[PDB]
Order: structure tokens, then sequence, then C-alpha cells
């Protein structure tokens, strides 16, 4: 569609290694350094992620509660007596 | 040499005491290596097969 590999920029004095992928590990060191990283992520995005969710369920757990509340009678029984 | 592909090419065999460089070098512009390297690597698995 006008644009593929040969004019997409002007790329200089860069030098790439790669391995064939038969001659090296599809999963290696899975848990020993992939679960220190999720934990790095989580904590790097865990301030701007779980404050603006943490109010909706303080909204679910008020929204709901006051609801039942009102469904619930009242003791409003005086003024008429027997 | 029909459509232009590569202004050079060739086959090599660089042989040692137990293992070896066997396959091909081109010089070709900058919108033919895609073009000769399918045609390249065809020639190979037409012998091959």
């Amino acid at each position: 569609m006008g644009r593929q590999f040969g004019h997409l920029t002007r790329v200089r004095h860069v030098i790439t290694y790669s391995l064939s992928p038969f001659e090296q590990r599809a999963f290696p060191h899975y848990f020993s350094k992939g679960i220190p990283n999720v934990l790095r992520r989580t904590r790097a995005c865990i301030l701007r992620v779980a404050p603006p969710f943490v109010a909706f369920y303080l909204v679910y757990t008020w929204g709901t509660q006051e609801f039942e509340k009102s469904k619930r009678k009242n003791p409003a029984a005086y003024e008429n007596d027997r | 040499a029909t459509n232009k592909l590569c202004q050079s090419f060739q086959t090599f065999n660089i042989c040692y005491a137990d293992t070896g460089l066997l396959g091909a070098h081109f010089v070709c512009d900058h919108m033919s290596i895609d073009d000769m390297m399918f045609v390249l690597q065809g020639q190979w698995m037409r012998l091959c097969t």
C-alpha cells in the first residue's frame, strides 16, 4: 500500500544480533525473572490504576447499602397509637 | 540477469577441519534483497527435492 521495507527510514551504524529459534529455549528463565518483572510492572501502575477502581467499590458498598435501608421500613408509627 | 536482480552473486564452499560455510553471497540494490534471497533459497530447495 505504497509503504514497505526499503524506504521506511534511514538507519545508520546499528548492528543487530539474533539467534535461530531452534538454538534457544522458548521459555528461558520464566519464573526466575518473569515473576520479579511482573511485580515491578504492577508497582509502576498500581498507583494510577487501583485508586480509581477502589473508589468504585466504595460507591458499590455504600450505594447498595443505602438502597436496602430505603426498602427497610422505619419506626414512624407514632401519632396514631391505639 | 533478465530483470536485473543483483549486481553480483556467487556460490562458495569454505572447508575446514570439521566444519564449513556452504552457501552463497550476493550483491544487489537496496530494493532487491528480498526478491533474490527468495529465488536464491528457491534454487537450493530445487536441488534438494
